[PDB]
RNA sequence: GGAUUUGGUGGAUUACUAGC
């Protein structure tokens, strides 16, 4: 074999991708609106998921049963934008931020 | 895995193993014995197939059912595989996998494969 | 690039792209010097833009003389690629051109822009 | 514009991207960001990337480690021909994801620095509809891009 | 610190390079003919950079 | 299918040890059955696996795809010392009594193991076994004399003779348990199996 | 050619007739020269029967 | 197989047993020199006399064509049939005919050599017998009329079917066609034994090592996107070069070097391919364009590399070869230029294989790191062999200068250094 | 990644007792 192990290298190859596809996220609990947004979390194994359908829905994506973890309705409000976060000094704080065509936003 | 009788002499068997294998072994001559192949044929409606691009062999065989009453005009055979939701054909003539996929509609794992005569 | 004049300042060229834009959405809207050399023969062409960033520019100061001649308005922006894309193409442009057409949906625009365009000339 | 918002927000640099029109969205990347936050002060690591997207779907790309008031990009993305809706870079900053939600399957893979967009993936077959929402996990190399339809498709990178 | 901190060091600090395509050196045969071969390999060196 | 791969209690049936995929990568974690630990050791490689859980009377066996076993002790949450063989086959069941402890790799290899002296004992492969998913080793005095091995069959051999005693006819598909429920009366089950053969 | 060689024409003309300070050198000329012999190179060089 | 197929093969051998008139028009009227009614009409020995005076001023311009007066172009050999002799007897034959060819390969833009060669072709046939030979000679006289002439009065071997098309045909082969014919697998293993031959005998030139080396190189550049391939074009084509870095030829090597560099950058390979790769290069690294040629290349094989070991010190004998071929100085006017390539990874092991085998060059390696910015890890690392070298070896002003170097120049990094070494 | 067409070879198209 002439061609270098890229295990070892962490440079990834420029034009061949090595990709493979898991199970969806929201084939737990299927969404009635559009996937406005899409969050990671800094830390633990979770997926949220918002939009018009006013729910953020968060999943504990496992890659293999990828379940939801829990849902949250907010009449009223759709959801256009929603995101993770974490105090930087404050490891232990955790907050959601979500937001739409409105006025106000909404914190968890 | 799993073995039957293709026809009524005891001409060519069918025959299912652990390894993801169908294979038609000819008690008659060993020559004759081939292995079917799984090479699927291009869907009616004109879509794309869903599958993985790396080709995989097809889960074990765990109920088979076959019928000569109607060998040579369309899919005579039906088999079952572990952990899946539909039933896949064989054609003994082709020795080829057939053209038609059979869901249970219940979401259910197929447990039994039977034939009209 | 002192022969490249005059030149639209920063306020004035969001509006020429702007008009160009749509008007490539109409297909009111020739790209390519000897096209735009092509409608001023026929006097269709309402109004040229120019890119000063050309480089040899004298390509396209044929442009202006055609324009003063056939008392056509004519204005230079900084940036090819800007109105290349502006064009609604893959490529850099260098000079584009605008139908005469009355009936326009996008009529009163260009006559604002022009009235501009001759203001700055 | 270039605002420090420890000092009132007051701009420090001013520069124009270099044959913009039609701007659409611009991301950083190479660094701490939103899809790659810190967890502590000294993980804080400043972006060597950024890239500005636009309505004909040209995606101009900077080097943010090497001012001036016209920046050259290093390389103008044209693949899409959509107006670019998601602009995303990998935590490490190696790969730039850029989609549209104006047509199907409008979604494209960047290498970096080499600024090649990968072949293989995303094929024909590859489902991804009105690509709406895309999100790079800050490890483990996941990829989750949401559609119009409401499906969240997932995909792991086999390099990370 | 970590190592996983010099890794992706590492990674930033790598920079492009320009990639040799198909259609990169077919314009060697039109000059085929006649040239100092140490001006052919710094012009094949041109290309590549 | 469900989130935890794998799952066992302690002897005491007071705490249960549980590993589960955080994204690429495996935790294990322990909780209080009887009445929350935020804390998981972390595999830091995706391809490192977990295949069997033991626990230790107060740390819990690990063996892993790698072909090395993890005595982890939950307080540090950290693994005390890492168990490793001279091949790299992945380890297939581990069992225990006291200082003894006895794993198996993919290449149907037998290893002894001593927990106080941290030594590999003894390694040997007996013929007839082809594959072995299951050990278990018979509760007799306070010494391992004889071991319960199954595949798809099942089969008693001596550790001193090194060979086979007895063999009994086992489930199709392969077992999945094969704990001793007494004397002369041990309990067999099989992946996708309704029955439970008792020998 | 003659399509892409009379596009060169004009470039290298309009900067011959209207060049304020033109040097007397025709480098535009021969960059554009350069140009069209690469196109030509590359034409000439399709083959349409099959090999 | 049916009758006219078993037929047909014994057709194709006794091709050249001319066996009535009909037949030996066509023989006979092969040429490279006259049309077929003119050359129908010429005798064997009007043939001789010209090319026994074409040979003769080939041997003013080369005396080693003299030799084949005496088995070749003798006058006896006009009685000489190859029909009628042995198999023994035909090898030798072939083996002459085999010599001529590459002494003829350079001079064919002469016009003797169209007319000496015109003895061999209808003496002895070589066009219809010796057919690969001929053409491997006169592959790089593609664009030549005398190669067009070549493809009308031949039969292509099996190899050679790119070419059926423009026989008779007025274009002549084009650039394309040429990448296409040396696409094929096989045809490189052919080749290799041609070119094997070339450099064994010192018979290679210019023209032939410039356009091998230019149609080797599109290979690559048509395969780059399939790696499968470009791995079988490993076991072949690196085997090339290491031939041509053996001839003494400057011209060989050079040519070596450019077939190098593609590889690398079209597809990675082990640091141990390019460690040996250097080491061949630097083994019969003489000429002084070779020895710029060579710097660039060995910089170009490390660029390449990325992996683990990517910037570690050359091996201890990797690193005396080098320096011995390319003094220190030499290096810093290769830092001095300007336009210098990108090597900063190459210089990053050379001070690191400085750092552990030269005391005394450590103050070099301060002027070294002046003229190149070193990217921040390749400092780190320098950085980091540095501090041992203080723990070892006695403090110096030069290794206390260098660490003030770098106390100059991002001091914060240095404290990273220290904090985790000591 | 998907689809259309096609060249070649391999095994059968007769019931398996060794070669020359």
């Amino acid at each position: 074999n002439y061609k270098d192990t890229l295990s070892n290298s962490k440079l990834l190859p420029p034009k061949k991708l090595d990709i493979v596809r898991l199970k969806d996220a929201n084939a737990s609990h299927p969404s009635h609106s559009a996937i406005q947004s899409l969050s990671f979390h800094p830390s633990k194994p979770l997926l949220l998921t918002g939009g018009y359908d006013k729910t953020l829905r968060i999943y504990h994506i496992d890659g293999k049963t990828n379940h939801l973890v829990t849902s949250l309705h907010l009449v009223g409000s759709p959801i256009q934008t929603c995101t993770f976060y974490t105090s930087l000094s404050n490891q232990n704080q955790q907050n959601i931020f979500t937001a739409g065509r409105r006025r106000y936003m909404h914190s968890w | 895995s799993y073995i039957a009788f293709a026809d009524s002499q005891s001409h060519f068997m069918l025959s299912a193993s652990k390894d993801r294998s169908l294979w038609s072994f000819s008690l008659r001559k060993d020559a004759q014995s081939q292995e079917m192949s799984q090479r699927l044929h291009k869907k009616q409606d004109g879509g794309r197939v869903g599958g993985s691009t790396i080709k995989s062999k097809f889960p074990e065989i765990v109920a088979l059912a076959i019928e000569n009453a109607r060998i040579g005009e369309w899919e005579n055979i039906i088999t079952a595989h572990k952990d899946e939701k539909f039933a896949r054909t064989w054609d003994m003539r082709n020795k080829r996998v057939g053209r038609w996929t059979f869901d249970t509609t219940d979401d259910g794992f197929v447990k039994s494969v039977a034939m009209s005569q | 690039n002192p022969k490249a004049f005059p030149l639209a300042d920063a306020a004035l060229t969001q509006q020429i792209l702007d008009v160009v834009q749509q008007a490539a959405n109409l297909r009111q809207l020739k790209k390519g010097a000897n096209e735009a050399t092509k409608t001023l023969n026929r006097g269709i062409s309402e109004f040229i833009i120019m890119a000063a960033d050309c480089e040899p520019i004298e390509i396209l100061l044929h442009l202006p003389l055609l324009c003063e001649d056939k008392n056509v308005p004519y204005v230079f922006v900084p940036s090819r690629v800007a109105l290349g894309r502006a064009c609604g193409v893959s490529r850099p442009v260098i000079a584009a051109s605008i139908t005469t057409n009355d009936a326009s949906a996008i009529k009163t625009q260009i006559y604002a822009v022009k009235d501009k365009i001759e203001t700055l000339l | 514009w270039e605002f420090d918002l420890n000092k009132n927000g007051h701009v420090i640099r001013r520069w124009k991207d270099q044959g913009g029109v039609g701007i659409t969205k611009i991301q950083v990347g190479g660094g701490t960001t939103t899809t790659c936050p810190a967890l502590q002060i000294s993980k804080i690591k400043q972006n060597r990337w950024l890239a500005v997207g636009s309505e004909s779907g040209f995606v101009n790309l900077y080097d943010r480690n090497n001012t001036s008031s016209t920046p050259t990009p290093v390389a103008a993305l044209d693949q899409l021909t959509t107006t670019i809706s998601n602009l995303q870079f990998s935590p490490d900053g190696q790969i730039l994801c850029m989609a549209s939600r104006a047509v199907k399957d409008a979604l494209r893979l960047v290498h970096l620095p080499s600024c090649s967009v990968f072949s293989n993936w995303p094929t024909s077959g590859t489902p991804l509809g009105k690509v709406t929402s895309v999100a790079f996990s800050p490890s483990g190399g996941l990829l989750a891009v949401g559609n119009e339809q409401g499906k969240v498709r997932l995909w792991k990178l086999n390099h990370y | 610190e970590d190592e996983e901190d010099i890794a992706l060091e590492f990674i930033n600090g790598e920079k492009k390079d320009k990639l040799v395509n198909m259609n990169s050196f077919t314009s060697m045969f039109d000059n085929i003919q006649n040239v100092q071969m140490d001006t052919f390999f710094d012009r094949v060196m041109k290309v590549l950079t | 299918d469900s989130p935890v791969l794998q799952s066992a209690y302690d002897p005491s049936g007071q705490y249960l040890c549980y590993v589960t995929v955080a994204l690429d990568k495996q935790r294990v974690g322990v909780q209080p059955t009887q009445r929350w630990n935020e804390n998981f050791l972390y595999l830091e490689d995706s391809k490192l696996k977990v295949t069997c859980l033991k626990w230790v009377n107060v740390a819990i066996i690990l063996g892993m795809n790698n072909g090395e076993i993890w005595l982890y002790s939950v307080l540090a949450n950290e693994v005390t010392y890492k168990f490793t063989t001279g091949n790299s086959y992945e380890i297939k069941d581990i069992d225990l009594m006291g200082n003894q402890l006895w794993c198996i790799d993919s290449s149907d290899a037998f290893y002894q193991f001593d927990l106080l002296q941290f030594k590999l004992l003894q390694h040997f492969r007996i013929n007839n076994c082809v594959q072995l998913n299951k050990l278990t080793i018979v509760p007799a005095g306070d010494s391992v004399a004889q071991l319960l091995v199954a595949s798809h069959s099942i089969s008693l051999i001596d550790i001193e003779e090194k060979k086979v005693v007895m063999t009994f006819p086992g489930h199709v598909s392969p077992v999945s348990t094969l704990q001793v429920i007494t004397n002369e009366f041990f309990i067999s089950g099989a992946e996708g199996d309704r029955f439970l053969n008792v020998y | 050619i003659a399509r892409v060689l009379a596009a060169k024409a004009a470039v290298s003309l309009r900067y011959d007739a209207l060049a304020e300070d033109r040097d007397d050198s025709g480098d535009i000329g021969l960059e554009s020269r350069a140009k069209v012999e690469n196109r030509l190179s590359q034409l000439e060089g399709r083959d349409l029967r099959t090999t | 197989s049916s009758l006219s197929d078993q037929l047909a093969q014994v057709a194709s051998n006794n091709a050249t047993v001319a066996l009535d008139r009909k037949r030996r028009q066509k023989l006979h009227s092969a040429s490279l020199i006259y049309n077929s009614k003119t050359a129908a009409t010429q005798d064997y020995d009007f043939i001789f006399e010209n090319a026994s005076k074409a040979l003769e001023e080939l041997s003013q311009i080369e005396p080693k064509f003299a030799i084949f007066s005496r088995t070749l172009f003798s006058e006896s050999s006009i009685s000489l049939d190859r029909n009628v002799q042995t198999k023994e007897e035909i090898k030798d034959l072939d083996n002459a005919i085999n010599a001529y060819l590459l002494l003829a390969s350079s001079k064919w833009y002469l016009a003797p050599t169209l007319h000496a060669t015109e003895w061999l072709v209808r003496r002895f046939q070589i066009h219809v017998k010796n057919t690969e030979m001929l053409l491997l000679s006169t592959l790089n006289y593609y664009q030549t009329p005398v190669f067009k002439r070549i493809l009308s009065i031949i039969k292509l071997p099996p190899l050679f079917n790119c070419l059926s098309n423009f026989v008779r045909s007025e274009k002549p082969p084009t650039a394309l066609t040429m990448i296409k014919l040396f696409n094929d697998m096989d045809f490189l293993k052919l080749y290799t034994s041609y070119l094997d031959q070339c450099i064994k005998h010192n018979a290679t030139y210019t023209n032939q090592l410039l356009f091998t080396t230019c149609c080797f190189i599109n290979v690559v550049a048509f395969n780059s996107n399939n790696d499968e391939k470009l791995n079988q074009l490993v076991p072949i084509l690196l085997e090339i070069s290491a031939k041509l870095l053996a001839s003494k030829s400057k011209d060989c090597q050079i040519a070596a070097h450019t077939i190098l560099v593609v590889f690398a950058t079209a597809l990675p390979l082990k640091k141990t391919i390019i460690l040996a790769a250097m080491e061949t290069i630097l083994s019969n690294l003489d000429a002084k364009e070779a020895k710029h040629s060579a710097l660039l290349t060995i910089c170009k094989l490390f660029q390449t590399l990325k992996g683990q070991g990517n910037v570690d010190q050359l091996p201890s004998k990797i690193f005396k070869l080098f320096d011995s071929k390319f003094d220190t100085v030499s290096i810093l006017t290769f830092l001095d230029k300007e336009d210098k390539p990108v090597c900063d990874k190459f210089i990053t092991s050379y001070t690191r294989s400085i750092a552990r085998y030269d005391r005394s060059k450590l103050n070099i390696i301060l002027s070294l790191l002046k003229k190149i910015r070193l990217e921040r890890y390749e400092v780190r690392l320098i950085i980091t062999d540095l501090i041992y070298l203080s723990e070892i070896l006695e403090d110096k002003s030069q290794l206390v200068e260098l660490f003030e170097y770098f106390i100059s120049i991002n001091e914060d990094l240095v404290l990273k250094c220290l904090k985790s070494l000591g």
